[PDB]
RNA sequence: GUCUACGGCCAUACCACCCUGAACGCGCCCGAUCUCGUCUGAUCUCGGAAGCUAAGCAGGGUCGGGCCUGGUUAGUACUUGGAUGGGAGACCGCCUGGGAAUACCGGGUGCUGUAGGCUU
RNA sequence: CAGGGAGGACAGAAACCUCCCGUGGAGCAGAAGGGCAAAAGCUCGCUUGAUCUUGAUUUUCAGUACGAAUACAGACCGUGAA
RNA sequence: CAAAGUUUCCCUCAGGAUAGCUGGCGCUCUCCGCAGUUUUAUCCGGUAAAGCGAAUGAUUAGAGGUCUUGGGGCCGAAACGAUCUCAACCUAUUCUCAAACUUUAAAUGGGUAAGAAGCCCGGCUCGCUGGUGUGGAGCCGGGCGUGGAAUGCGAGUGCCUAG
RNA sequence: AGCAUG
RNA sequence: GAGCAGAGUGGCGCAGGAGCGUGCUGGGCCCAUAACCCAGAGGCGAUGGAUCGAAACCAUCCUCUGCUACCA
C-alpha cells in the first residue's frame, strides 16, 4: 500500500542515502541487476542499446525491476533464452520518507523511510542490452515495451561503442589485433605503452 | 538555533592542507614583525594557543604591539550597521607578512627615483596610474593564406 | 498564536539608511594594551630625554 | 669472498612460559639463570584468558638473551640434546630458526628437587656485519636487500657450520 | 594471500617527514624550542654552540639561525690539534675540552675581547662561570646544541662545554653532568674532572694494560706507540696543549687548489637516448622472438 | 667535480630492485679499564684504529609506482545579471560576462645558505 | 601504536619469546569535529604554574554581566645540562 | 522631513527596557576628505561542479591467480600426491552513489593597499635589549609637492527625541 | 507419630 | 501512535569476579504402583558497544503485557 509515484517523482530534497544517521529502510524491491547470458565474451555482443533518459526526475525500485522483468521476458522470447544480456545501470539510493497519519498535525512532522527511488539526470542510461548484430530490431522492441513502466519521457539510442565498452566498434578490432585491447571477459582492458617493458614482452611472447 | 561554540564550523576552517600535517615550519617563527606592518591573518590548527577569532580569518590587521610569542594587531570587524577597529592577540604561527603593501613600497620607491632623474634633464614623466587604454589602430597581415571558413557542425547525440 | 522567529529582511537598508562609517583614525593612537615593561622604559626615555638639549641644539 | 657478508649470532633467545605467577615462575627463573649465567626478567600478561587461568598484566613468563660465546656455547648444547635434527620449517622466511626442549636436565645441569622440571624454548637470530645501523640512534637505515639473510642461506649456514642434517616436512 | 599495504593509494597519500628527519640529522622538537629568538628582541642574533662527536673528531661551532639557513661564525675541528702538538687521541674527553677550548679562544679573537675574558688559565676542574666585568664590553652568551646524543654524565659534549667555559664564554650550565659527579652521593669533586680533562684514565688504562698483556696493550695502542706517547707525558703535553692554543688561536685557511675538471661520477642520461634504448631492446627482442 | 657540520624551502627530494664509487670524509668495525646503562657493552656511554666497501651513504639506471608541471576532457559542466522567452509541468534555449575536474596523452625526477675539506 | 606475515615444547583459532612490513589505519576520560609519531601517544624520574597580585584584550554582545579563553607584567616555585 | 514589525534581557510570547530606523536644535570647517561603484596588486574560502582506476562509508558484474583455509567428493590406509570443483581470499578491471565523504575545485563574493599621518638625511634619551652607540622605541633639526588609478560628491561632530 | 491403592 | 513492564533448565520463578520447589533419568523399600530415601543430567530473546571482566551496564531492534488517545 504505497503512494502513487506522482508523490515521489520529483527531485525536490536533497540526496539522502541509507548511512548510519538513515537506519530502519526496506530493502529495495530490485536485487538483480545483470541476467542474460552474463559469462559472455566481448567478441560476441558487438551491439548495444540504451534507454537514454529525458528528464531529471526520480525513478523507483518497483518501476526498474517492472522495466527489467519485461525486457527479459521479451528478450526471451524473441532472442533466445541466452542470445543477449541486460544490464540495469541504476541503483536506488535515495530514500524518501513518508509521514504516516492516522492527529498530531504537521507538530513533529518528520517522516520514516518508506522506500528507495533513483535520481536520474538528462540524457543518462537506464538500461542497456548487450546481444547480436542480427537482433537490433528485437533489441529496439523490447526497449519500447520496458518504456511503458516509467514516468516521463525516454528515447531508444543505438550506442557507437562496441558492447558494454567505452572503445568504438570500428576500430575495436584494429585495436584489439594491435594489442592494445586484451578481452577480459564481459569488458576489455586496454594496455597502455608506459608501464615496464616486462609486461610488453610478456604479452608479446 | 545554533550553539554559541567558539569553534563552531571551523571544520575545514582550521584543518591542515593534504598532505601538509605534521611539524611546522621554522622560518614562520623566525620572522620578524615590526610595529605598524600589515598583517594577513589565517589561523593554523596545529597550535591551539593565541588561535584567532574564526571571524578574523581571512582578514588583514595592523600590528601595534610586539611581545614574547605573539603580537597585538588591530583589525576592523564588522557587527550589524557599524564598524569596530578592535584589538585582538594573535600567536606568530597565525601570521603572514602581506605583499599588498610591498608593491606600493616599491612603486613609490622606484617613483621617488624616477622623479629625481629625468627632473635634472628637464623632460617630463608620467607617474600617474592609467587605466587600460583602448587599442590602438593597428594592421593585420594575411600573408598568403586566406582565413578558412568556419561554419557550425550537424547536431548528433554523442552519448 | 505562534509568530515569526529571526528575521534580518529590512536589516541592510536600515544600515544603509545612515550608511556603513569606518572607524575614525587620528594621527596618534592611545598607548593603552601594550606592553607595561616597554611602556615603562618609553616613558623613562621621555623623561630623560630634557638633560641632552644642551648637546642637541650645538 | 667479502669477509662483512660472514655470517654470526646476534643473540640466543631463552624462555619458558609457566602460564601463572608465583613459586613455579620464580624456579623457572631460577632454571634458566642457573643454565645461561645472567638474571632474567618476567614477562606480563597483556590480556585476560579464563579458560588458560591467565589474568591482565599477571607475570606467566620469564625470558632472557644471550649474546657471544655463551651464546654459542649454549645453543650447542641445545643441538646437542636435538642431536642436530631440524626440519625444513624450523627455519624462518627472514633468515632466523628456533626450536624447543622437553626437559632440561638434558642439557647438562644438575638437577635438585627445590626446582623440579622445566621445558625450554630456544630461538637464534643470525647476523651479519653492519646489521646495528637499523637500531642505532644517530642516523639508523635500513640494511639493504643483497645484505640480508635468506632462509636458505641460515639452513646452508646451519649445515655446513654444525655440519648437521635438515629433515623435509 | 595477503592484502599488499604500499599500493598506489598508499604511495599518494603518503606525506614524508623533514629531509633532515628523513636522514636523522636533525631534532626539530629541540630546534624550534632552541633556535628561535624571542619577537620582541626583533632580530638579535640567538647563539648556539653545536658539539657533534664523531667517529674520528670533535666537531665545535658557533652558529646564529637565519631564514636562509644557519650561519655558522666561528669553527675548530679536532683535527687540527696535531698543529698544536696532540698527535693522538682526538675523539677523547681531552680532546673534546681542547677543541672547546680552541673554538671559545678563536671565537674571541676574532671578536676582539680575547685580551679581556681570560678565563681559566689554571683549570682547576670545578665550577667556573665568566662574569662580565663593567665598561668593557660585555661577555659572549651562546647555549649548548647536544643534537641528538644522549646526555648522560662524563659526556665529551660537556667535556667541549667546559673547555669553551675556560675559554671565556658565558654558557649556562650545572656541574651535574660534568665526569666526576657521583649521583649515589650528589656532590662534585673537582680533582676526577682534572684527571678526565688530561686524560689521566686512559694513562691509567694504559698502565694498566700493559701491566697485565702486553699483546692486548698494543692492539688497543699502535698508533700511540708509533707517536711514542707513554703514561708519564700526557699532562705535560695538554698543558702545552692549553698554553699553545691560548697563545694562538687563529686559523689559517688552507690554500686554494687548481683543479683539472676531472668528472667521477656519471652525467643524467638523456631522453632521446634512453628512448632509443628501449628501441634498441624492443628490436633485439624481436630479432631474438623471430630467431 | 664532490663530501662533511649546521640548516632553508619540505617527494622534482618518496618507495622497489640493479650498477659504480679515485682521494678526503662519513661509516661499518675492535674492546669495557675508566664515566655511563642494560636480562644482554645488542641500544646508550666510554677507550681505539686490525680490517672492509659487504651495508648505510653519494652518483646513475628502469618504455618502474608515486610526486611536479603541461595538453586533452572543454568553452563541456557550472555560474553573475536580463527578457510579457519556450514548456501543463519537470525543465530547456537565447542575451550579457566568468569559466572548472577524472579517464586519456607528453615532459621532468631536488634547488640552495653559512663554515670546513678532498680532487699533487 | 592498530593490524598483518614467517617461526618457537606442552601452546591450539586465541598465553609468551624473535624477526619483518606497517602515515596512524591506534591512543589521547566522555558526544562529534579538528590536531598529534625521536609526539600531544606508551613507560619511567622529580614534582605541585591546579599557588599570590594589578591591569589589557577575545568570545555571547547592548560591544552590559557571569562563564570560558588569550597575550603580557610583578613575586615565589617545579623541572631540564640548557 | 519621514519610519518599524529587527538584535539582547524580563514568570516575557496581546506588554516593557535596550540597540536599530526618525525628527528637531545646533556647532566646527570648506566654498583635503568620503563612496551599497569599478581598476590594479594582494590575501581569504570548501558551495555549485566533479571523483571513486585516490582516503571513509555504500555498491553490481564477470575475469586471472594461489594453497591460505572450509566443503562436495573420487582415486588411494594414506600423503600440500593428484582430479574437477563450489567457495571465500589476492590481483588487475567494471556499473552505480554520498546534507552530516573527499584528492581536485569555480561563478558571485569577503578583508587590505593605491603617500604629506609619505619618504630621505643628522643628532640626543632609555632604568628595555644587548659580543659590538648592537636592536627597538621615543624625541629635536633639515630637505624633497608631477596631493602619485577611474568616476562621482561639500564634509565633520554633539545633544534632545516620538512612533 | 506417619501407614492411599490393586 | 506516545509512555511503561517483562523474555532465563521441560513449565512457573530468584539473580560486575547460573540457581530454587516441581518435572526427567538410574538405584533403593514394596508382591507391585504412588508416597518415602540415595544420586545424576539438563540452559540468560538478537545485534552492536562502554568495561581487565556482564545474564545484570548503554543503544537499536523481535515478540508479549498492561495505561492514556480529553474538551467541543
Ligand atoms: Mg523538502
Ligand atoms: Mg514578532
Ligand atoms: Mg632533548
Ligand atoms: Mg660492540
Ligand atoms: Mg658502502
Ligand atoms: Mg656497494
Ligand atoms: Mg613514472
Ligand atoms: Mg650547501
Ligand atoms: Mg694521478
Ligand atoms: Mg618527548
Ligand atoms: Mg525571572
Ligand atoms: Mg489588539
Ligand atoms: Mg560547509
Ligand atoms: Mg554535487
Amino acid at each position: 500500500g504505497r503512494r502513487p509515484a506522482r508523490c515521489y517523482r520529483y527531485c525536490k530534497n536533497k540526496p539522502y542515502p541509507k548511512s548510519r544517521f538513515c537506519r530502519g529502510v526496506p530493502d529495495a524491491k530490485i536485487r538483480i541487476f545483470d541476467l542474460g547470458r552474463k559469462k559472455a565474451k566481448v567478441d560476441e555482443f558487438p551491439l548495444c542499446g540504451h534507454m537514454v533518459s529525458d528528464e531529471y526526475e526520480q525513478l523507483s525500485s518497483e518501476a526498474l525491476e517492472a522495466a527489467r522483468i519485461c525486457a527479459n521476458k521479451y528478450m526471451v522470447k524473441s532472442c533466445g533464452k541466452d542470445g543477449f544480456h541486460i544490464r540495469v545501470r541504476l541503483h536506488p539510493f535515495h530514500v524518501i520518507r513518508i509521514n504516516k497519519m492516522l492527529q498530531t498535525g504537521m507538530r513533529g512532522a518528520f517522516g520514516k523511510p518508506q522506500g528507495t527511488v533513483a535520481r536520474v539526470h538528462i540524457g543518462q542510461v537506464i538500461m542497456s542490452i548487450r546481444t547480436k548484430l542480427q537482433n537490433k530490431e528485437h533489441v529496439v522492441e523490447a526497449l519500447r515495451r520496458a518504456k511503458f513502466k516509467f514516468p516521463g519521457r525516454q528515447k531508444i539510442h543505438i550506442s557507437k561503442k562496441w558492447g558494454f565498452t567505452k572503445f568504438n566498434a570500428d576500430e575495436f578490432e584494429d585495436m584489439v589485433a594491435e594489442k592494445r585491447l586484451i578481452p577480459d571477459g564481459c569488458g576489455v582492458k586496454y594496455i597502455p605503452n608506459r608501464g615496464p617493458l616486462d609486461k610488453w614482452r610478456a604479452l608479446h611472447s | 538555533t545554533n550553539t554559541k561554540g567558539k569553534r563552531r564550523g571551523t571544520r575545514y576552517m582550521f584543518s591542515r592542507p593534504f598532505r601538509k600535517h605534521g611539524v611546522v615550519p621554522l622560518a614562520t617563527y623566525m620572522r620578524i614583525y615590526k610595529k605598524g606592518d600589515i598583517v594577513d591573518i589565517k589561523g593554523m590548527g596545529t597550535v591551539q594557543k593565541g588561535m584567532p577569532h574564526k571571524c578574523y580569518h581571512g582578514k588583514t590587521g595592523r600590528v601595534y604591539n610586539v611581545t614574547q610569542h605573539a603580537v597585538g594587531i588591530v583589525v576592523n570587524k564588522q557587527v550589524k550597521g557599524k564598524i569596530l577597529a578592535k584589538r585582538i592577540n594573535v600567536r606568530i604561527e597565525h601570521i603572514k607578512h602581506s605583499k599588498s603593501r610591498d608593491s606600493f613600497l616599491k612603486r613609490v620607491k622606484e617613483n621617488d627615483q624616477k622623479k629625481k632623474e629625468a627632473k635634472e634633464k628637464g623632460t617630463w614623466v608620467q607617474l600617474k596610474r592609467q587605466p587600460a587604454p583602448p587599442r590602438e589602430a593597428h594592421f593585420v597581415r594575411t600573408n598568403g593564406k586566406e582565413p578558412e571558413l568556419l561554419e557550425p557542425i550537424p547536431y548528433e547525440f554523442m552519448a | 498564536a505562534k509568530s515569526k522567529n529571526h528575521t534580518t529582511h529590512n536589516q541592510s537598508r536600515k544600515w544603509h539608511r545612515n550608511g556603513i562609517k569606518k572607524p575614525r583614525s587620528q594621527r596618534y593612537e592611545s598607548l593603552k594594551g601594550v606592553d607595561p615593561k616597554f611602556l615603562r622604559n618609553m616613558r623613562f626615555a621621555k623623561k630623560h630625554n630634557k638633560k641632552g638639549l644642551k648637546k642637541m641644539q650645538a | 669472498e667479502n669477509p662483512m657478508r660472514e655470517l654470526r649470532i646476534r643473540k640466543l633467545c631463552l624462555n619458558i612460559c609457566v602460564g601463572e605467577s608465583g613459586d613455579r615462575l620464580t624456579r623457572a627463573a631460577k632454571v634458566l639463570e642457573q643454565l645461561t649465567g645472567q638474571t632474567p626478567v618476567f614477562s606480563k600478561a597483556r590480556y585476560t584468558v579464563r579458560s588458560f587461568g591467565i589474568r591482565r598484566n599477571e607475570k606467566i613468563a620469564v625470558h632472557c638473551t644471550v649474546r657471544g660465546a655463551k651464546a654459542e656455547e649454549i645453543l650447542e648444547k641445545g643441538l646437542k640434546v636435538r642431536e642436530y635434527e631440524l626440519r625444513k620449517n624450523n627455519f624462518s622466511d627472514t633468515g632466523n630458526f628456533g626450536f624447543g626442549i622437553q626437559e632440561h636436565i638434558d642439557l647438562g645441569i644438575k638437577y635438585d628437587p627445590s626446582i623440579g622440571i622445566y621445558g625450554l624454548d630456544f630461538y637464534v637470530v643470525l647476523g651479519r656485519p653492519g646489521f646495528s645501523i637499523a637500531d642505532k640512534k644517530r642516523r639508523t637505515g635500513c640494511i639493504g636487500a643483497k645484505h640480508r639473510i635468506s632462509k636458505e642461506e641460515a639452513m646452508r649456514w646451519f649445515q655446513q657450520k654444525y655440519d648437521g642434517i635438515i629433515l623435509p616436512g | 594471500f595477503v592484502k599488499v599495504v604500499k599500493n598506489k593509494a598508499y604511495f599518494k597519500r603518503y606525506q614524508v617527514k623533514f629531509r633532515r628527519r628523513r636522514e636523522g640529522k636533525t631534532d626539530y622538537y629541540a630546534r624550534k624550542r632552541l633556535v628561535i629568538q624571542d619577537k620582541n628582541k626583533y632580530n638579535t642574533p640567538k647563539y648556539r654552540m653545536i658539539v657533534r662527536v664523531t667517529n674520528r673528531d670533535i666537531i665545535c661551532q658557533i652558529a646564529y639561525a637565519r631564514i636562509e639557513g644557519d650561519m655558522i661564525v666561528c669553527a675548530a675541528y679536532a683535527h687540527e690539534l696535531p698543529k698544536y702538538g696532540v698527535k693522538v687521541g682526538l675523539t677523547n674527553y681531552a680532546a673534546a675540552y681542547c677543541t672547546g677550548l680552541l673554538l671559545a679562544r678563536r671565537l674571541l679573537n676574532r671578536f676582539g675581547m680575547d685580551k679581556i675574558y681570560e678565563g681559566q688559565v689554571e683549570v682547576t676542574g670545578d665550577e667556573y662561570n665568566v662574569e662580565s666585568i663593567d665598561g668593557q664590553p660585555g661577555a659572549f652568551t651562546c647555549y649548548l646544541d647536544a643534537g641528538l646524543a644522549r646526555t648522560t654524565t662524563g659526556n665529551k659534549v660537556f667535556g667541549a662545554l667546559k673547555g669553551a667555559v675556560d675559554g671565556g664564554l658565558s654558557i649556562p650550565h650545572s656541574t651535574k653532568r660534568f665526569p666526576g659527579y657521583d649521583s649515589e652521593s650528589k656532590e662534585f669533586n673537582a680533582e676526577v674532572h682534572r684527571k678526565h680533562i688530561m686524560g689521566q684514565n686512559v694513562a691509567d688504562y694504559m698502565r694498566y694494560l700493559m701491566e697485565e698483556d702486553e699483546d692486548a696493550y698494543k692492539k688497543q695502542f699502535s698508533q700511540y706507540i708509533k707517536n711514542n706517547v707513554t703514561p708519564d707525558m700526557m699532562e705535560e703535553m695538554y698543558k702545552k696543549a692549553h698554553a699553545a692554543i691560548r697563545e694562538n688561536p687563529v686559523y689559517e685557511k688552507k690554500p686554494k687548489r687548481e683543479v683539472k675538471k676531472k668528472r667521477w661520477n656519471r652525467p643524467k642520461m638523456s631522453l632521446a637516448q634512453k628512448k632509443d634504448r628501449v628501441a634498441q631492446k624492443k628490436a633485439s627482442f624481436l630479432r631474438a622472438q623471430e630467431r
